[PDB]
């Protein structure tokens, strides 16, 4: 069906300046005379409507109470204003004000921005500013920079912040989330909008305010095509509503703005013609006849002469000009002509005020120009002179002192100084995209003429508008409502394409063409479809125009598949997104340049291929090289610093030397050739950081130095040669050049002194401030600490130290950094990653843990290169040398599957074993098959290292099977390292072992009563380690602790994370028990594939026949995984923009077949709940995945509490988290079961507990908040290991698909880890204590020896000799392994005797003091019980008992997310006992606040009491240790204390409450 | 020099290096057997090839040592690069050799240096330059110290490694003329050494701590008696900015300009 | 290299640029400054039709492995004219035995 | 790695002599400097092919 078009026949190649009417009609007094070489057009002043009968200007004390306080100084409105009062308080419609310009558009939006104020008022306060966000859209950037002073005073009274979206892409986001009112150009919005710095703050941004909206004429029409497109179609999409108020200038085609903007014609459409001006303006047009153009120049100063002349003595006149130098030159001119035909004196006469005040503010002047115009009347007005002397020229024409003020553009739109009479001389600019000298815009005319008539003292404006005869009907379109609003979107309609693309808005064609109908192209082409290459044939054959549209699409792709930027198929119109396509959308630049930098970008261009594949862009298609500059351009040639391969009369050596000419400084002296340079630099910067994240992407070190270095040496104006301390632009520069005369590296700076520095620079008083300035300069300190993960993986843990003081002034609210690790060659980047260092925390360490490839040629080094990506020199290289780096052996190949004929349940012997097996399967899986005569039908132990998913828990039951055969009263203990787990397998062996074969299954708790008696009653002894710790701890003194005869350990591979070091102590005692019982304890350890699980074997006393080490390729229903990189640094706005690509990777691969959502916290998976509903809602296809009917679901919806979670269940997409009932997760888990939904949303904590898999398991953001460090640490690979094997549905499905979203600094860490098996490492070396002590109160550890004995049997012995230097160790020799041994455990054991613990005598025996036998007995950290002792005295009682118990070490893995500080701290002003230096960083003050309120039974917040059901599971052991410590203190009024605490933690009560709150249902009327 | 423009086009070329490192011949035949052998790796060889000069040779102090049970081969594992500054026939060396910690798990195995044009003999520059530096340290023995020259043959690299003969390093410390031919220099002055290339290893560089390594546009700061510590970092090109800093650093500053300059407002940014 | 060196500064190739790499390769450098570039650019399969010219032509075909057009020559001769001439004793040693001096002619460069 | 001696085989030192012989059946009234023209042919075509191998 696709035709494409001719995409470059469709476009206006006049673009701002193309008009769409044939005839311009004037007013009836509009005459025209040919006077001498130019004809002379006048249109006379319009006399202003009469006024309405029911019509007046209302006051402002009639407007709404919270809007008043916008309008001060003002009594009335506007009659503008006064008509639609009521359309921009009263109704929130979207708005299309199509007013004259300077006719009060910016109090009609001032009106919007009170409405959207006035929504947010907070009854006892003034606003609440953190819920509403309003963009102001305005086109030019000084206009931004005076709508920020107007609104910044206007709303002073709300509190409400202004501000002007600049600077880089941190500090536009770090600003958008600072203020309210966000003004900015519709190029800044539209890049941060690519960019995605508003994702997070887009249902916040209610009010988009468009002024000036007839920039959709301009060349930069497209980008507010994209802009209202985008927000229309979000509004269409994420049905949150966002208010769109375009002020436009009268001008036709202004109803398909409003069709364009969702203005409704009757409620938001107002259309003012320019009647409505407030001071009516008589308009001059000359237009120049003759065509010799020097005497179409002298005409011109002619004609400005004469004009002037007319209002010599009576008006002020405003000349507005092109060029700075031409302000200066005809003001000059018309001086020089005045003074010559001798009518000099008629601006200024005897007026001795006037002049005087002129003549003594002349004498003050530094301008050297503006001193010789202004003792006459005259004056200039440049962006070029002072702030000091341009606001003199302000002042001074506002009081009418300035006869003739000559301007730039710049002042019409930075200034509201209107003047009497206008003249626009010349309507010609140098446009350097163009290349040439082009016409004045539609925007700068339209506003040098609303400068026309000032509204106080004019009763008439006067603009005069001096142009080319062939000219002249354009001008007079525009000013006169005839010239038509025409969108200019097929110039840049691949580029908007592929923005669309970029943000996920589109995907494949189908939605590329809803798009395009949003844009104001697609009205236009409705509404005139001659003027856009349609014919009426194609719109009579298509009337809707999809098939244009469809063609428009396809072109448009085509440019954008052609230059790499798009993966585009015509088969299915599918896009994808290429990284090419991010980094043209996310700066700015065309397709045809990225594929310049596609063709052009080599790993091994030089700093001089660099400049040149810079200038050989498409954004400089039109510089050429005029040879009037030639001669300049050679002087540059001869001084630039970087050698330019090209003859400079061609045009890509003009746009490298015009680029190293900025850099350098050198002064330009060619207006063409100025102009051009300012253009390719304020283009440098984009495209410099464009080419550097290509070359960043792709990996190649040297060019993204170049290119990072080339950056910053365009934004800070300097060679990077150059001192670091002129990116301080507060320093002399007499000082730092004679910093760069004296040439020592600038790192020398840093070891001097103040006196030191300033006598090397021999400036003694400069010196301070050089050292303070060279100590403001960013610098960090790295440090490395790597541990081989395997033969090719290293952890690299880089700990990053800010070595500079911090100040809010220069550095702001962020650093940010770029960590390269690469080679040794420096030419591959392994990893890259983006480091913010924010400003609330500097001076304190950040660990950045990341893995680096490691190949076969084992290098010498990595470097990690930590670079600013702002400041030029800040630069810290630390080489990783690899000279002592042991790597670990490569893992000995995994054991094949075997393909065993599949097992019979028959295999089985005993009739009562199958008959729990019968109709659950006929045949085992092939990894049971396989594992089942060496588990069933041997006796050895066994390791079962296969992926989650293998059904290993069937190995352990074989296992249980040939307990239960040897004797039927055998006792298994099955560990499992998580207690949801623990659970889990209770509830299935409860159904399986005690209801069929009669066999006492027990799950222990955390009480050693009853352990030791559900461990003597029962068969099978389910446990979590710490649970089967404090029993094995004694297991000499308990008998049932040492017969048991089986031992399987479920999940082994978690000996390398988070309560693991517990588990393998559990497992190394287990195995040293079964070598002194008589009688073997047969292991079998169960686990995830493991690389090397040889350790694991040799550990648990398995056979090289007996370790069934699998592959993660084996498994049943084999796993497709996707990785999804997102390189989105921000984490907020990566989980944001995540969650477009849920659906999508649902759509794409499980349609109508179950999903798991596995998102980083409790608040994250309401929220991606609901985003996959608002996404699937935005299509057609709502209640797509409740594929069950709502007459099933109301007996299982009215059972839960959260309202929000029957809102997503009825659309079929359930969430879990921790914050919900058991209740509510079991009945969720059992409409996923059966299938009634598809969807559930589950946390990352909720891996382990779900009784249920799903076929696609989609992993949202492997990371998560841990506040107690400030950073966003990484998933341990175990919870990812365990999400992916929950994409495992046995029968049902034929495969499971698991698509992990990660960033991409963590891509390749998943396409490790998770295809070939797991290296596990034991962590025993730092959580060795507790173990030390526990065995030393055994006397199993009597002296330092059997320290180092007892630690042969742990895991951490086996790993020391594989994989040394993870453990500090220098080698595998018996001197290394038993030296590091013997000072593992007299660093432990001197831990212990600090800590009172132990006793060592002869520095070689030890022996279990009284605080190690308390720490032992009941389970606590060494170092709580040394803080227990240390910190009771005999007078403590139970207001500071609670500080006691709170500061225990087994509450610092209590968790600190984000927004969990202010709500402690509205904790921390209520509970019965205050807190002395209360940081709510601390976990441990955030413990005492929970134990006071479950002590006042207070209300909490749902995910602080499942934080308070952690803390209150430990409370009770630590109560018990303080009556303990107590105990043999021998004190007894803190003993009762603290036996006080522990009955009143157990009733919730307080004790200076009274003993009956205790009783259920008894509140304080009670108590009164 | 011309030092105007003679250094633009020599930039450029040199900005084509890495086209050398490719195309890399290695001169064996008068290689005398009964010697050591140097097996220098690709990647420090490529590294030094792209940081030279076509004209102005550039030299790296080699450091190396030899493999487990095989005593008669010399992996070079490092090139150390020095101060230095070189014209199209010498390199001037400091007086001071390479002194780091990493440098003392390894020997000194001698020196590579560029040529500009492959010559079928040692230059007389480079036996005296090899027997002062003997002369000065007694770290470098003289069996196992070698000169690898790198010259740029069209379009290519060719590397010859050659040894001082006990008569050569003798006449080499005696020698003052520091002309292309001086009195009393023999062809039995040198023998040529086997040396042979490796993708099996790779070898690192050691740059200057304080400065960079290029002092042949900072002539005038570099003193044969100057003092320098080492980094175990990668060289910088030899036209790079930091090495030329009077190309980068003589511009007068921007003052009253941008006064007549071109209103653009920066939109985007 | 040189080439690459040419069209990047604008350049075209002259004899200056290739005077120190004259007649040296196969094939010859001299094959590049032909008139015949257009021409003998388009005839492919020469060799094999050379070899084959033998069945048809009567004469025998020494050379049938090149072809001077297209890889040009590939010997010099005139040097060996040269020595002949030098090792001869010279023209006037020569022309002893030659019976010129009963013929008076004063010189020998001013005959045919 | 290895040395490569290069020889003429038996069939062109056979087609050679052929055109020795071929230039020995020249007529008693043909002149000298065609039979030296047809010598200085084959050498040349012999020595300009075989080059190296003939040493």
């Amino acid at each position: 069906p696709r035709q494409v078009l001719d995409l470059e026949d469709l476009v206006f190649t006049q673009g701002s300046h193309f008009m769409a009417n044939k005839r311009c009609q004037l007013p009836d007094g509009s005459f025209r005379r040919q006077r001498k070489g130019y004809e002379e057009v006048h249109v006379p002043a319009l006399k202003p409507k009469p006024f309405g009968s029911e019509e007046q200007l209302l006051p402002v004390e009639k407007l709404p109470k919270y809007a008043q306080a916008g309008f001060e100084g003002f009594k009335t409105l506007n009659r503008i204003q006064s008509k639609l009062y009521r359309a921009a308080l009263e109704t929130d419609e979207n708005l299309l004000l199509c007013a004259p310009t300077g006719a009060g558009k910016t109090n009609v939006a001032l009106m919007c921005m009170l409405r959207e104020i006035g929504k947010h008022i907070n009854m006892d306060g003034t606003i609440n500013v953190d819920d509403f966000k309003i963009i102001y859209i305005a086109p030019m950037r000084s206009l931004v920079q005076e709508m920020v002073g107007s609104f910044g005073k206007r709303l002073a009274t709300y509190g409400i912040t202004v501000a002007e979206l600049t600077g880089d892409h941190q500090l536009c986001k770090e600003e958008i989330s600072a203020t309210q009112i966000i003004v900015c150009t519709p190029e800044k919005w539209d890049i941060i909008t690519r960019k995605g710095g508003e994702r997070t703050y887009t249902q916040l941004v209610r009010l988009i305010i468009l002024d000036e909206i007839h920039l959709l004429h301009d060349d930069r029409g497209p980008v507010l095509e994209a802009l209202v497109a985008r927000a229309i179609r979000n509004i269409e999409m994420t049905q949150e509503d966002v208010r769109l108020i375009g002020l436009s200038a009268t001008l036709p085609n202004y109803e398909d703005v409003a069709t364009f903007l969702r203005v409704d014609p009757a409620k938001g459409l107002f259309y003012f013609d320019n009647s409505f001006r407030p001071v009516p303006l008589e308009q001059t047009y000359v237009g120049i006849t003759e065509k010799k153009a020097i005497k179409r120049f002298q005409i011109m100063n002619e004609i400005v002469y004469e004009k002037i002349m007319e209002h010599a003595g009576k008006n002020q006149v405003l000349v507005f000009v092109h060029s700075r130098k031409e302000t200066g030159k005809t003001a000059r001119a018309i001086r020089d002509m005045c003074l010559e035909k001798d009518t000099l004196g008629l601006f200024l006469r005897e007026g001795s005020a006037s002049t005087e005040v002129l003549r003594t503010e002349a004498e003050q002047c530094k301008n050297l120009e503006l001193k010789d115009l202004l003792p006459y009347g005259f004056a200039i007005h440049h962006a070029g002179m002072t702030r000091v002397d341009r606001t003199l020229v302000e002042d001074l024409f506002a009081d009418k002192h300035i006869q003739v003020l000559v301007s730039t553009a710049t002042l019409a739109w930075g200034v509201n100084l209107p003047a009497h009479t206008v003249i626009i001389k010349g309507t010609q600019v140098y446009s350097p995209e163009k290349g040439r000298w082009t016409e004045l815009g539609a925007l700068d005319i339209l506003q040098m003429l609303g400068r026309a008539g000032r509204p106080q003292y004019d009763t008439k404006g006067e603009g005069i508008l001096i142009t080319s005869h062939g000219e002249l009907q354009y001008y007079l379109s525009l000013l006169n409502q005839q010239l038509p609003i025409e969108s200019q979107m097929v110039s840049k309609l691949p580029d908007m394409l592929n923005a669309e693309i970029v943000l996920g808005n589109v995907q494949n064609a189908k939605d590329a063409v809803n798009w395009l109908g949003y844009a104001y192209l697609y009205i236009r082409m409705l509404r005139s479809p001659t003027l856009y290459g349609i014919s009426h044939d194609d719109l009579k054959g298509d009337p809707l125009l999809d098939q244009r549209r469809l063609d428009l699409v396809h072109t448009a792709a085509l440019m954008l598949d052609k230059n790499n930027l798009v993966k585009y198929d015509k088969k299915t119109g599918n896009f994808q997104v290429t990284e090419l396509g991010r980094i043209a959308s996310h700066y700015y630049i065309t397709n045809d340049t990225v594929q310049t930098y596609n063709q052009l970008l080599k790993p091994t261009l030089s700093e001089i291929e660099l400049f040149r594949v810079f200038s050989l862009s498409s954004e400089f298609k039109n510089i050429t090289v005029r040879e009037e500059e030639k001669l300049e351009l050679q002087k540059l040639l001869e001084r630039v610093p970087i050698p330019v391969k090209e003859s400079i009369e061609e045009p890509s050596a003009k746009i490298n030397v015009l680029l190293q000419a900025f850099i350098s400084q050198l002064k330009l002296e060619g207006f063409a050739l100025m102009a051009d340079m300012v253009y390719v630099t304020q283009s440098a910067g984009r495209l410099m950081r464009a080419i550097f994240e290509i070359v960043l992407n792709r990996g190649w070190a040297q060019l993204t130095d170049k290119t990072l270095n080339l950056c910053k040496m365009i934004d800070k104006r300097m060679w990077q040669s150059m001192c670091p301390l002129r990116q301080f632009r507060k320093l002399p520069e007499e000082v730092v050049k004679k910093i760069e005369k004296k040439n020592f590296p600038f790192e020398r700076l840093y070891d001097l002194n103040h006196n030191e520095i300033g006598e090397l620079i021999r400036m003694p008083k400069m010196g301070k401030t050089i050292h303070k300035y060279v100590h403001l300069f960013p610098k960090l300190e790295l440090s490395v600490h790597l541990q081989p993960i395997t033969r090719s993986t290293l952890k690299v843990e880089l700990t990053i130290t800010p070595d500079f003081q911090w100040d809010e002034k220069v550095h702001g609210s962020s650093e940010a950094f770029w960590i390269l690790v690469e080679d040794v060659d420096s030419e591959v980047i392994l990893h890259h990653e983006y480091f913010l260092l924010k400003a609330k925390y500097a001076q304190d360490e950040h660990l950045i843990t990341f893995f680096v490839p490691v190949f076969e040629p084992l290098p010498p080094q990595y470097f990690i290169r930590v670079v600013s990506d702002r400041w030029l020199s800040c630069e810290t290289q630390l080489p990783v040398s690899f000279r002592h780096l042991i790597l670990p052996e490569k893992y000995p190949p995994p054991t094949e599957l075997l393909d065993l004929q599949p097992l019979p349940v028959s295999a089985l012997r005993n009739s009562a074993f199958e008959s729990l097996y019968q109709d659950k399967f006929p045949f085992f899986n092939p990894i049971q098959t396989q594992v089942f005569n060496t588990v069933y039908n041997s006796d050895d132990n066994v390791f079962v290292g296969a992926p989650t998913g293998s059904g290993k828990t069937i190995c352990a039951e074989f296992a249980i099977l040939r307990m239960l055969l040897q004797s039927s009263e055998g006792r298994c203990v099955y560990i499992t390292p998580m207690e949801a787990l623990a659970e889990q397998v209770y509830m299935d062996w409860y159904e399986k072992f005690q209801d069929r074969l009669n066999k006492k299954v027990v799950l222990l708790t955390g009480e050693t009563s009853t352990d030791l008696k559900l461990l003597g009653k029962g068969n099978i002894i389910i446990s979590t380690p710490e649970k089967w710790d404090i029993l094995s701890r004694r297991w000499k003194q308990r008998k049932n602790v040492q017969n048991i005869n089986l031992f399987v350990v479920d999940e082994v591979h978690l000996i390398g994370g988070e309560n693991g070091p517990v588990l393998e102590v559990i497992c190394s005692r287990m195995r040293y028990i079964s070598s002194q019982i008589e009688r073997p304890i047969r292991i079998v350890a169960l686990s995830s594939s493991l690389s090397n699980a040889k350790d694991v074997a040799h550990w648990l006393g398995c056979s090289a026949t007996s370790t069934f080490n699998f592959h993660p390729n084996v498994r049943p229903v084999p796993l497709e995984l996707h990785i999804q990189g997102f390189n989105i640094s921000h984490t907020q706005t990566r989980l944001l923009s995540m969650a477009k690509p849920v659906y999508h990777a649902i759509t794409k691969h499980s349609p109508k077949k179950p999903v798991i959502v596995f998102v980083p916290s409790r608040k994250q998976t309401r929220l991606t709940a609901i985003d996959i509903l608002t996404t699937c809602a935005a299509d057609i296809q709502r209640q797509r995945f409740l594929h069950c009917t709502e007459k099933d679901l109301i007996p299982y919806l009215e059972k839960l509490s959260d309202s929000t979670l029957k809102e997503t269940l009825l659309n079929g997409v359930g969430y879990l988290h921790e914050g919900l009932s058991p209740m509510e997760r079991r009945l969720v888990e059992q409409l996923f079961s059966s299938g009634a939904i598809q969807v559930v949303v589950a946390s990352r904590s909720l891996c382990w507990g779900m009784n249920v898999a799903a076929h696609l398991v989609i992993i949202m953001d492997t990371q998560y908040y841990n506040g107690k460090i400030h950073a966003y640490v990484d998933y341990p690979i175990y919870d990812v290991l365990q999400m992916v094997g929950h994409a495992n549905r046995p029968l049902q499905d034929d495969e499971g698909r698991c698509v992990i979203m990660c960033q991409g600094s963590k891509k390749d860490f998943f396409k490790k880890f998770l295809y070939e098996p797991l290296p596990v490492e034991s962590h025993l070396d730092h959580c060795m204590h507790d173990h030390f002590n526990a065995e030393i109160v055994t006397k199993t550890i009597e002296n330092k020896q059997d320290a180092v004995d007892y630690l042969t049997w742990t895991f951490l012995y086996r790993r020391m000799t594989q994989n040394p230097n993870y453990y500090n160790l220098q080698g595998i020799s018996h001197r290394h392994l038993s030296d590091h041994l013997s000072e593992l455990v007299e660093q432990t054991l001197s831990d212990l005797e600090q800590s009172k613990c132990i006793s060592i005598e002869d520095e070689m025996d030890v022996a279990p003091l009284n605080l190690g036998m308390i720490a032992a007995y009941y389970y606590i950290n060494y170092t709580t019980i040394e803080l227990f002792s240390m910190s009771l005295n005999a007078k403590t009682k139970v207001r500071g008992l609670i500080e006691i118990i709170s500061n225990a070490a087994e509450y610092e893995n209590i968790p600190i997310r984000h927004h969990e500080d202010n709500l402690l701290r509205q904790l921390a002003q209520k509970v019965p006992h205050k807190l002395n230096n209360p940081k709510f960083n601390d976990p441990h003050v955030k413990t005492n606040l929970l134990l006071q309120a479950h002590l006042s039974r207070m209300q909490l917040s749902a995910e602080l009491q499942s934080d308070t059901e952690e803390i209150l599971s430990k409370a009770i052991r630590l109560i018990q240790a303080c009556v303990d410590v107590l105990s043999s203190n021998g004190w007894l009024s803190p003993a009762l204390a603290a036996m006080e605490l522990a009955q009143m933690v157990t009733q919730a009560m307080w004790s200076k409450d009274s003993y009956l709150k205790q009783l259920p249902h008894f509140t304080s009327e009670h108590i009164k | 020099f011309s030092s105007k423009t003679e250094w633009r086009v020599r930039a450029i070329s040199a900005a084509n290096l890495h086209l050398r490192t490719n195309h890399i011949y290695v001169s064996s035949d008068d290689i005398k057997e009964t010697g050591y052998t140097y097996i220098l790796p690709k990647n420090v060889l490529k590294k030094f090839i792209c940081i030279s000069d076509l004209r102005a040779q550039i030299a790296g102090y080699l450091y190396g040592v030899s493999p487990p049970d095989n005593p008669q081969v010399k992996e070079i594992r490092c090139i150390v690069m020095v101060p230095q500054w070189g014209t199209h026939q010498t390199v001037h060396l400091p007086g001071q050799l390479p002194q780091h910690e990493y440098l003392k798990e390894m020997e000194p195995l001698g020196w590579i240096h560029t040529q500009p044009n492959e010559s079928p003999q040692l230059s007389p520059q480079d036996v005296t330059t090899h027997a002062k530096i003997m002369a000065d340290n007694p770290s470098w023995d003289g069996e196992k110290t070698i000169i690898i020259t790198c010259s740029f043959t069209p379009g290519s690299c060719t590397l010859t490694a050659y040894k001082l003969t006990p008569s050569g390093y003798e006449w080499g410390r005696q020698n003052t003329d520091k002309g292309n031919n001086p009195k009393g220099y023999l062809p039995s002055h040198y023998e040529r050494v086997q040396m042979l290339l490796s993708d099996r290893f790779l070898g690192f560089f050691m740059v200057p701590a304080q400065s960079s390594w290029n002092y042949n546009f900072m002539g005038v700061r570099h003193d044969p008696n100057m003092k320098y510590e080492l980094q175990l970092a990668n060289p910088k090109e030899f036209y790079h900015e930091v090495h030329r800093p009077s190309h980068f650093l003589n511009f007068a500053l921007l003052q009253e300009g941008e006064v007549y300059s071109a209103d653009r407002e920066d939109l985007y940014a | 290299l040189k080439r690459q060196e040419a069209i990047a500064q604008n350049r075209r190739l002259t004899l200056e640029d290739l005077e120190d790499s004259w007649d040296r390769g196969i094939p010859r450098i001299n094959t590049l400054f032909q008139k015949d570039r257009h021409t003998l650019a388009y005839d492919k399969g020469w060799r094999v039709r050379t070899d084959f010219k033998q069945y048809q032509v009567l004469k025998q075909n020494p050379f049938w492995w090149t072809h001077q057009r297209h890889d040009g020559k590939l010997w010099n001769l005139n040097n060996y004219r040269t020595d002949m001439i030098q090792a001869l004793g010279g023209v006037e040693g020569i022309l002893e035995h030659t019976l010129f001096k009963g013929t008076y002619f004063p010189t020998w460069e001013g005959l045919f | 790695t290895a040395q490569c001696f290069l020889r003429v085989d038996d069939e062109s030192m056979q087609r050679f002599h052929n055109r020795v012989r071929q230039i020995l059946m020249a007529s008693g009234s043909t002149t000298f400097t065609k039979i030296v023209n047809k010598w200085n042919t084959a050498l040349i075509g012999l020595m300009t092919y075989f080059r190296e191998a003939v040493v």
